RNA sequence: GGGAACUUUAAGGAUACUGCCAGUGACAAACUGGAGGAAGGCGGGGACGACGUCAAGUCAUCAUGGCCCUUACGGCCAGGGCUACACACGUGCUACAAUGGUCGGUACAAAGGGUUGCUACACAGCGAUGUGAUGCUAAUCUCAAAAAGCCGAUCGUAGUCCGGAUUGGAGUCUGCAACUCGACUCCAUGAAGUCGGAAUCGCUAGUAAUCGCGGAUCAGAAUGCCGCGGUGAAUACGUUCCCG
């Protein structure tokens, strides 16, 4: 699947973040393979230049091949720690709709 | 008929025929069929050996294959020798009339080149 | 914009003004054919010589309320932010919403 | 290009400065920033240091360079590859 | 001597209709010089052979606007109503023809966002 | 749709022959709205293939519309996670529609010169017995018969 | 064979009228004839403008002005019929022209 | 010369209301089939965005609370950059040809723009254009050639008489000035491409597909955006499985 990840001004991104989260994701998604051609992840930090618990919002998009594209959304203190939460509950969500449409 | 070096179509109309030599268009082609006498629909089989005479007496008059080539070949080097922009740009074999290099110039450098 | 924006753009609307007449006689003598050689190289020296801010190339319109030197809309005058407004308040005569 | 009936573009100031150098015998350079001058017939023999956005680069003009204008002898850019 | 006006796609016909041999003029053109498609002679032809009647009647017509195609169809209607004006009993048949309507469809605008009238840009989820 | 139910369209006959039949073939044969085009192409095609035999051009084409008309077939439905492919009667006019597409796609994946050529080829090759569009009915045929089970 | 011409602009429709209805009956009380009032082509301006600051190039504002012209021909005017049509008052937004 | 008929132009009016007939339904709303009519059951399009949702977007149109710099985080200037190029994505334009390319002849629009402008017409040039000159403040003069189309000839399936990227010479114009970095013209060259993975998008009628024309921005610089007209389709049995 092809992988397209973009942050905004406040995140600060670089080649080295993208290898590292298109690898990670790949990893973690190797078993559906053929069923998904592609992903969007996005990293913003709302209240940019503060601080909070959260303070920074990731999302990933997927599209699986045949069903409709699906989305997820989390919020976390470290960059981290937002990837790590939009890829369990991209997990949770794709086992739920393949479960479902069998 | 062999015009220039070269064996041009014989089951052709001249003026199609002869645009297959090296520095010769159809407009090229239509002015040395006007000074022959020759009509171009007129096919180059159906051509005889005077005909052939005056296309290639003609035809010598203009530089047609090696004299262009090596022309070309020389305003190019003379270039990148003396190295100015447009020098430059045939050196490092990118778009030399100002065309965008961030994407789309796949006619100069050719297939992509994976990292 | 800026106040200093805005005093450029008056400073070469006012040079302009001043330049306008030689400009023009200028190029009159350029384009006449009568004319010497040398006359019209002469007057050609002279248009290259004047300043630069004689030329009218040299000027953005703005929207005059603000300043802005984009969707200026000549007729108006006005940049679209400050003409939306003003029209949709009922200030600008005969201007209405268009549906057909 | 410039239509021939207007004729050659050159600076007044660079102009004025290669008439100076021509009439006397002196080969400093002649520091300038008229990239968009045209290298006259008179511009042999002469050294031209031209601006190339941050510093002046020097040009020997010899009979190949007339008619470039002088900005095409300092390039703008720094690349040196991916 | 009876007069029929016809539109169809911005074109205008005016008709002018007299007992005659079956003389038949278009902008002081034959109907093969105007039209050089079957389609549109058929179409101008089809209100006067529906009556069996093409040439016990004399046509002077003149058309100005739209294409080959609009013009054909407003000749159409103006010899339909013509003929219903020259005499009523045509006007049934001339209906169970359909030539009494008048066609109102139109070229719809085009719209903000959109290529096209309805036509609207790629949204691709690959 | 959900609602309403839309009634069809009238195609005016062709000039020459007057047939509604041969104008929807000529619709049928049409791209970008050229229809002139479309009718110079028809009109060929049937003058080359009335060349080969001396009949009737319409009955020609009527006739090999009906050599190449189907008979049945499945529709796709989808209950208990199967295609269940079941065969069913289809109305005449989408009988009239599947020939005639069938035609045209066939001349056109011929290997003529000209579509009116290819066209008048595999007309001929329809009223023989031998061709893509009748490879097409046979198979519809095939398949339909190995589901006839299903009601 | 004096005839004078008189042309009226205005960006309302229902103005002009009034304001040519109002010619034609001050021609009338003077007993001259007048041919009019006669109308031309609606000229039309249209114009997109953007409704949101910053980005949205989908959600404008179609906005449209309309100029509307009138014409009259007042033929065999008299001495006092040229002084009235001089006396008469002007209302603003129709822009009247009157040629002789 | 004339006419006020017709087309048109642009204000004001009429018309269409299930109005009438035959059926259905509780004898209710309402729904089917008909007559007449240009138009028949919201005729077709456009504006018009409920209470509310996403600390959604905009301190760079503008205003504004609070912080920050004050011989610089303010102001003037000349050059350079925003156009870079091992690569990766989104939206498009042009093609891969015979339903076509080239040449000659020959018809039919609608909407807009024009006085710092549009320019009839003659000459010079292969051409972009230049000179002289004419009518226009425009239903008057002009941009302006509509193109697909039709008739005749050639091409006869070839990387081609398909395609027009890239490069080498020679020019026009706008502008103080086209090197970086403009648009266009002529000669020469002739690239990938022979119909495109998984996947996925738009569209129910004058719509899709296709063909040309205009404008705002603007000295000049559109394949983008907003409009205009020409030719003109395919298919809907049905809501079972697809989503909201
Ligand atoms: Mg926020
Ligand atoms: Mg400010
Ligand atoms: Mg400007
Ligand atoms: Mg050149
Ligand atoms: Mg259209
Ligand atoms: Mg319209
Ligand atoms: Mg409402
Ligand atoms: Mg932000
Ligand atoms: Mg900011
Ligand atoms: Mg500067
Ligand atoms: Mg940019
Ligand atoms: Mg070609
Ligand atoms: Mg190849
Ligand atoms: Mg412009």
């Amino acid at each position: 699947m092809n992988i397209e990840i973009r942050t905004d001004k406040n995140i600060h991104n670089s080649e080295r973040l993208i290898t590292y989260v298109r690898a990670e994701l790949t990893q973690e998604f190797q078993r559906h393979s053929e069923r998904i051609t592609h992903f969007s992840v996005h990293f913003s930090d709302e209240n940019g230049d503060k601080g909070g618990d959260k303070d920074i919002h990731c999302m990933i998009e997927a599209r699986p091949s045949g069903l409709k594209p699906v989305a997820v959304h989390h919020k976390a203190g470290n960059i981290d720690a937002s990837i790590h939460g939009a890829i369990e509950k991209l997990k949770r969500s794709l086992e739920h709709t393949f479960e479902k449409k069998e | 008929a062999r015009i220039a070096g070269v064996n041009i179509p014989d089951n052709k109309h001249a003026v199609i025929s002869l645009t297959y030599i090296f520095g010769i268009g159809r407009h090229t082609a239509k002015n040395i069929l006007a000074a022959v006498g020759i009509t171009e629909t007129t096919k180059i089989r159906e051509l005889d050996d005077a005909q052939l005479d005056a296309i290639r007496a003609e035809v010598a008059k203009v530089p047609t294959e090696g004299d262009l080539r090596r022309e070309i070949s020389m305003n190019i080097k003379r270039l990148m020798d003396l190295g100015c922009y447009r020098g430059l740009r045939h050196r490092r074999s990118l778009p030399v009339r100002g065309q965008r290099t961030k994407t789309n110039a796949r006619t100069r450098k050719g297939p992509r080149k994976p990292i | 914009a800026k106040k200093g924006m805005i005093n450029r753009e008056l400073k070469r609307e006012k040079t302009v003004a001043k330049y306008a007449a030689k400009r023009a006689e200028l190029k009159a003598t350029i384009a006449n054919v009568n004319a010497s050689d040398e006359e019209r190289f002469e007057a050609m020296l002279k248009l290259q010589a004047l300043p630069r801010n004689a030329s009218p190339v040299r000027l953005r319109n703005r929207c005059g309320l603000t300043g802005r030197p984009h969707g200026y809309f000549r007729k108006f005058g006005l940049s679209r932010n400050k003409l939306r407004d003003t029209v949709m308040q009922g200030d600008v005569p005969g201007v209405v919403k268009a549906s057909w | 290009p410039r239509s021939l009936k207007k004729g050659p573009f050159v600076d007044a100031h660079l102009f004025a400065k290669v008439e100076a150098a021509v009439a006397s015998n002196s080969r400093k350079p002649i520091k300038t920033w008229s990239r968009r001058s045209m290298i006259l017939p008179d511009f042999v023999g002469l050294t031209i240091s031209v601006h190339n956005g941050r510093n002046h680069v020097p040009v020997i003009v010899t009979e190949h360079m007339v008619g470039h204008k002088l900005g095409e002898f300092a390039p703008t850019r720094t690349y040196r590859g991916h | 001597t009876n007069y029929g006006t016809g539109r169809r796609k911005t074109a205008t016909a005016r008709v002018f209709l007299s007992a005659g041999t079956g003389k038949l003029v278009i902008n002081n053109r034959t109907l093969e010089q105007y039209f050089g498609r079957e389609t549109a002679r058929m179409v101008v032809r089809q209100p006067l052979e529906l009556l069996e009647a093409t040439e016990k009647y004399d046509l002077y017509i003149t058309v100005k606007g739209g294409g080959i195609g609009g013009q054909a169809g407003a000749i159409r209607h103006g010899i339909t109503r013509a003929l219903i004006a020259a005499d009523e009993t045509l006007k049934p048949v001339l209906r169970q023809a359909g030539f009494v309507t008048r066609d109102a469809r139109e070229v719809e605008r085009k719209k903000l966002g959109l290529r096209k009238a309805r036509k609207r840009p790629q949204f691709s989820k690959r | 749709p959900r609602r309403r139910v839309v009634a069809a369209r009238e195609i005016l006959p062709d000039p020459k022959f007057s047939s509604q039949t041969i104008a929807k073939f000529m619709n049928h044969v049409m791209q970008d709205g050229k229809k002139s085009i479309a009718e110079s192409i028809v009109y060929g095609a049937l003058e080359r293939v009335q060349e080969k035999n001396k009949v009737d051009p319409v009955e020609f084409f009527e006739t090999t519309l009906e050599k190449v008309r189907p008979m049945v077939e499945v529709k796709a439905r989808r209950v208990g996670g199967a295609t269940y492919q079941v065969p069913m009667e289809v109305r005449p006019s989408r009988r009239t529609a599947l020939a005639m597409r069938w035609l045209v796609d066939a001349a056109a994946k011929r290997s003529e010169k000209t579509m009116a050529l290819r066209l008048a080829g595999e007309l001929l090759d329809a009223a023989e017995g031998k061709g893509a569009a009748i490879k097409k009915r046979e198979d519809v045929h095939r398949m339909a018969e190995a589901n006839k089970a299903f009601s | 064979n004096q005839r004078i011409r008189i042309r009226l602009k205005s960006f309302d429709h229902r103005l002009i009228d009034q304001s040519a209805q109002e010619i034609v009956e001050t021609a009338k009380r003077t007993g001259a004839q007048v041919c009019g009032p006669i109308p031309m082509p609606t000229r039309i301006e249209r114009f997109n403008v953007l409704t949101s600051p910053h980005v949205n190039k989908d959600a404008r504002d179609q906005y449209e002005i309309r100029t509307y012209k009138r014409l009259i021909d007042i033929v065999q005017p008299t001495d006092k019929t040229v002084d009235a049509l001089m006396k008469l008052d002007l209302a603003a937004g129709v822009d009247v022209q009157i040629a002789l």
